[PDB]
């Protein structure tokens, strides 16, 4: 799957795996479970990094006006905002994002929808609504509102293949925000803006350190 | 009720808006029960809160300005020029939970089944009248009045007009819920309702607070 | 309206520029509906960004002018020399929020479709004809005066008249918008028009599109 997929998101290139990463059988899961959890993460990091690339962006200029968003300054890197949000803050995040990937990752209810997991021929990404959830669930994460609910089926796949490429364009740009937050002059034409000094990669360094570091 | 019924209801009290449910509330099973008493229990809210909404908002407009009880201590005891949310929170606590008590008998009375059944009607999850309220026939002790029309007046009422009169209490219901609560927002938050600027007097409390003293941890006894 | 109609009312709109859609909007399903609803919504937008902006036109002449009514005291009272976007700042909060609440009931009334259908008319994306504001026939209280044409004026005017004035509509509109949005931008950055800087646009030194 992975050299038609190549070749649809860039033909001219075709296939590059230099690593042979989908060659290597991860967790021994078999050469086809590679493929499947290599698509899943690329469009994981994809999603997220766009996100991120948005979220950062607006971050470095807006802030809401009601606390404890208020409290923040704009003028400091996102980076080190994050830091300084309360503990409880990060750690409810965090557990949000936990529970959108264990509902993710649950295998009944992406069947219920008609999916299986992203290793077993599972399409990559084929997030599930909410309706397996107890008490009321308004809205869903993927087309809240329904509005392209009823799309087209070969743009149900360009889109896929927009998404892959504008995720990999995401990767890139939101590290080389973080590169150059970080390290001054990590990116070149990017040192304009924020220049934090601290791990980003540390969601609890302002609130606590673990043991034996 | 069933949900052709409610869509029915709904095109009667206005044709052009029609079944206006987004969040499907009518769908959603309440404690598994079927949609039919789901329905009955909605639609028993939103009459509940309709005229409590209505009630509130005439009381309101008289709170605000001190048309008070002329034979009463509990009255002058309450200071006056008071905000109306004010003239809840300055009233001694006993009377506040005899008036939430009193409420209480009332719809532990509207509720039974066999008053109810006794009169004819059955309970509004059961398939019977949302937004009725048996008399006191099947009491303990005799009382002189009901509490729906304890005067005569609507006994010789055709069905015609009692339809058009219960599709003019859930309307009315719907705009007395939003009237009352822009009296509310205008008071505990100046320049919320454009329209009451420099009417509504400010206020510091919590309406959703009803005892000054908390009864969860400190009341107070009379 | 399909789009070899659209093709042809460009056409007719103007023989010359033919159907220019740079941007082929007209070619697309917004929300996921037809491409015959997509061109509704696109005509029944411009139709009614022309005709405020036609409106909008006489009002920042008028205004700019300080023509003002002999009956009113708020206007009467409002300071004079303003510009139109001062002034609109300075009308009291609860006469805007009128002004708005007005607009939006009658926007709430022309896209209800249970009127429209009660008219023998139906919505613009789901076919029929773009810019009909539909009577006030079905109100809970029998109001005089329908919002088009309230005395009646145009009751006995011909289908080639009415096809007419509605290819009119939309182009002069197309020129209204353009008109009222280069006395906004002459307000806003000088010399943004030539030609207002004569006759002294009067400047504005806010974000009109911020109430
Ligand atoms: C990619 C993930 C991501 C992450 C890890 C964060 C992390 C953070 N954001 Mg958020 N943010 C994101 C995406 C993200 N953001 C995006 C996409 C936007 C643009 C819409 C924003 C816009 C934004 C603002 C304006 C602010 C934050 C702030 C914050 C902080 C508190 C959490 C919060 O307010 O959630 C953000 C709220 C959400 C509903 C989640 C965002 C992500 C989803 C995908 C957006 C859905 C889009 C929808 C149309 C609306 C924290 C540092 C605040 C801060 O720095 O305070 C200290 C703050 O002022 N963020
Ligand atoms: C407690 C919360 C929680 C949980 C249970 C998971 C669980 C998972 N995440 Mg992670 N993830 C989290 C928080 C969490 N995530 C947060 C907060 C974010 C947003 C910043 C992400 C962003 C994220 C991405 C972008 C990806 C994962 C992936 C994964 C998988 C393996 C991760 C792993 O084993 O790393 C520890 C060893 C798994 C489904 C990967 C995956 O599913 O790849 C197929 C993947 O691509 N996660
Ligand atoms: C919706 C509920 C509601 C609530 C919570 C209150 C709360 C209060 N009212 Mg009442 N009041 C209401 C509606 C309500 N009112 C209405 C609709 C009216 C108009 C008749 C009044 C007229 C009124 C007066 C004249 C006075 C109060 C006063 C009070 C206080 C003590 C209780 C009392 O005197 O009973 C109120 C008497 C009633 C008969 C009950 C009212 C509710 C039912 C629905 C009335 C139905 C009409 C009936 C035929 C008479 C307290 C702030 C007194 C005060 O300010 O003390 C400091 C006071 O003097 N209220
Ligand atoms: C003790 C008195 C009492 C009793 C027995 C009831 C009984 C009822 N009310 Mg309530 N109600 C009361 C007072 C009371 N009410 C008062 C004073 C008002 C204001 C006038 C209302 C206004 C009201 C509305 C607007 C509605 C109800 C509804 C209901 C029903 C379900 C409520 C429920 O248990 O959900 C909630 C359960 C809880 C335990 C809530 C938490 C309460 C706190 C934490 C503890 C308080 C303890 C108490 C004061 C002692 C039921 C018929 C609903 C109905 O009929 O739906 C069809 C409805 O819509 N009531
Ligand atoms: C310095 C130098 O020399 O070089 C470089 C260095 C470096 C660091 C790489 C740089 C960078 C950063 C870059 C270029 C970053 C790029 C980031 C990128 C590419 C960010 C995409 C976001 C996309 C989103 C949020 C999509 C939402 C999409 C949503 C919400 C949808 O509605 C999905 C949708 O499918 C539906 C459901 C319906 C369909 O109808 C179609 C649509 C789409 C509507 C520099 C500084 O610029 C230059
Ligand atoms: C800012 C300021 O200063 O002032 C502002 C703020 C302030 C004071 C707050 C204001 C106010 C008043 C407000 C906003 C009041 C809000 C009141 C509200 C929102 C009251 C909910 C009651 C819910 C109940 C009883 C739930 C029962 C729950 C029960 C019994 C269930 O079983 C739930 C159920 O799910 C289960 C478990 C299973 C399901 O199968 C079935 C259902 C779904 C039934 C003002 C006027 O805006 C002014
Ligand atoms: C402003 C001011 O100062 O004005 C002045 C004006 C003026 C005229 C000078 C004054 C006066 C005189 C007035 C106003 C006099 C008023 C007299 C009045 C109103 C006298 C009622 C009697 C009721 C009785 C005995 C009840 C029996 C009750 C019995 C037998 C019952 O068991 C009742 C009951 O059986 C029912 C009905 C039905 C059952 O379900 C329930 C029960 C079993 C409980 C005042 C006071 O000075 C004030
Ligand atoms: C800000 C902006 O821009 O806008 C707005 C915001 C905001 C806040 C909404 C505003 C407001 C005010 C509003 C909309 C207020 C609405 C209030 C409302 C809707 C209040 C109903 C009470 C009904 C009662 C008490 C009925 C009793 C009826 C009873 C007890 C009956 O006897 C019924 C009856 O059937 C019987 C049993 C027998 C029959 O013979 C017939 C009759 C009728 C006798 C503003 C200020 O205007 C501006
Ligand atoms: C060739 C070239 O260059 O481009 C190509 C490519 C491109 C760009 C894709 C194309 C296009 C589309 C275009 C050009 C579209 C333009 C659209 C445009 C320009 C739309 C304006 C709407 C204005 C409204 C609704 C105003 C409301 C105004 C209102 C309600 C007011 O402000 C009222 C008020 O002011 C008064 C009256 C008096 C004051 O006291 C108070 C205020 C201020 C409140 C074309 C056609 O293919 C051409
Ligand atoms: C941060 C969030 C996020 C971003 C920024 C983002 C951006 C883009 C872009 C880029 C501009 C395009 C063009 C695009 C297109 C499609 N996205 Mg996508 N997307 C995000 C999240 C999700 C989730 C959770 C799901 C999803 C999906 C689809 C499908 C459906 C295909 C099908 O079902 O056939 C298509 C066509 C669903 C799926 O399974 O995709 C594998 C799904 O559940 N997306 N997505
Ligand atoms: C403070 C509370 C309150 C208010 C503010 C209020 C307002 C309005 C308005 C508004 C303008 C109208 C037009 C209206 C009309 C009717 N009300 Mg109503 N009402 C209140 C309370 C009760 C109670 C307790 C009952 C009741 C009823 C009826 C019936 C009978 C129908 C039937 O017998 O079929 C009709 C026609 C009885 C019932 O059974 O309603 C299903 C009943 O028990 N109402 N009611
Ligand atoms: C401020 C707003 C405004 C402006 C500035 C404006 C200007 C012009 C001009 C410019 C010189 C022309 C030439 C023109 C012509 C026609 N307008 Mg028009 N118009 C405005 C508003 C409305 C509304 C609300 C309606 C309407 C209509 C018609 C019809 C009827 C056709 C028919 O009955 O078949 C014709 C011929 C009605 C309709 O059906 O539009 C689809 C209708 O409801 N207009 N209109």
């Amino acid at each position: 799957a992975l050299p038609e997929l190549s070749k649809k998101l860039n033909p001219v290139l075709g296939y590059w795996d230099p690593l042979n990463l989908a060659e290597l059988n991860f967790w021994g899961a078999g050469d086809d479970a590679t493929v499947g959890f290599l698509r899943h993460a690329e469009i994981k990091h994809g999603r997220v990094a766009m996100a991120a690339f948005v979220g950062y962006c607006v971050q470095s200029n807006v802030h809401f006006p009601w606390a404890p968003f208020n409290s923040i300054p704009t003028n400091i890197a996102p980076a080190e905002q994050w830091a300084q949000l309360p503990e409880a803050a990060k750690w409810q995040i965090i557990l949000f994002v936990g529970f959108l990937e264990v509902y993710s990752e649950h295998s009944f209810i992406l069947e219920k929808y008609g999916q299986k997991h992203y290793m077993k021929g599972g399409k990559p990404g084929f997030f599930p609504d909410f309706d397996t959830m107890v008490h009321p669930v308004p809205l869903n994460l993927w087309d809240p509102l329904k509005a392209y609910k009823g799309a087209s089926a070969e743009r149900k796949a360009d889109g896929l293949l927009k998404e892959v490429n504008n995720g990999r364009l995401a990767m890139i740009g939101i590290m080389g925000f973080c590169a150059e937050a970080r390290v001054p002059g990590a990116v070149p034409a990017l040192s304009n803006i924020a220049h934090y000094a601290g791990d980003p990669m540390a969601p609890f360094a302002a609130n606590f350190h673990l043991p034996g570091f | 009720e069933t949900k052709a019924d409610l869509e029915a209801l709904a095109k009667d009290l206005n044709p052009a808006v029609g079944f206006w449910d987004p969040l499907a509330l009518s769908d959603y099973s309440f404690w598994g029960t079927s949609q039919e008493a789901t329905i009955g229990f909605l639609r028993e809210a939103e009459i509940k809160h309709g005229r409590i909404a209505m009630a509130g908002f005439v009381g309101y407009i008289v709170h605000s300005n001190d048309i008070r009880w002329t034979f009463d201590k509990v009255a002058a005891s309450v200071p006056t020029g008071l905000p109306a949310p004010a003239v809840w929170d300055a009233i001694p606590d006993i009377a506040k939970w005899q008036i939430i008590l009193f409420v209480g008998v009332m719809e532990s009375w509207r509720e039974n089944k066999v008053v109810l059944e006794a009169e004819g009607q059955k309970h509004y999850m059961s398939g019977g009248k949302p937004g009725y309220f048996p008399s006191f026939d099947l009491l303990p002790h005799p009382v002189p009045f009901p509490l729906f029309d304890p005067f005569g007046i609507s006994k010789r009422a055709t069905e015609e007009k009692k339809a058009k009169g219960r599709l003019a209490e859930i309307n009315n219901g719907r705009l007395a819920m939003i009237g009352l609560f822009g009296f509310l927002s205008e008071a505990t938050v100046p320049g919320s309702v454009p329209f009451l600027k420099g009417v509504v007097p400010a206020y510091t409390g919590e309406v959703m607070a009803p005892f000054t003293q908390n009864i969860f941890t400190a009341p107070t006894a009379l | 309206m399909d789009k070899s109609g659209l093709e042809g009312f460009a056409k007719e709109l103007n023989p010359v520029v033919g159907y220019w859609d740079p941007l082929n909007l007209s070619n697309g399903e917004f929300w996921g509906d037809s491409n015959s609803a997509t061109i509704g919504f696109l005509r029944e937008s411009e139709i009614k960004h022309g005709r405020v902006a036609m409106a909008g036109f006489v009002g920042y002449i008028v205004h700019a002018n300080d023509i003002r009514f002999p009956w009113d005291k708020v206007a009467m009272a409002a300071p004079k020399g303003l510009s139109p976007q001062e002034l609109w700042d300075v009308t009291p909060e609860a006469a805007k929020w009128q002004i708005i609440l007005t607009i939006a009931f009658l926007e709430f009334w022309r896209e209800n479709s249970y009127i429209l259908s009660k008219e023998g008319e139906q919505h613009y994306m789901r076919g029929g004809k773009p810019g009909y504001f539909p009577t006030f026939s079905e109100l809970p209280h029998p109001v005089p005066f329908n919002l088009f044409d309230p005395f009646g004026f145009s009751k006995n005017a011909s289908p080639e008249k009415k096809a007419k004035g509605l290819l009119a509509e939309v182009n002069n509109g197309r020129l209204a918008m353009i008109g009222l949005m280069g006395f906004l931008s002459e307000a806003k950055v000088p010399g943004s028009v030539p030609a207002l800087a004569n006759v002294g646009i009067r400047p504005y030194a806010g974000e009109v599109m911020a109430p």
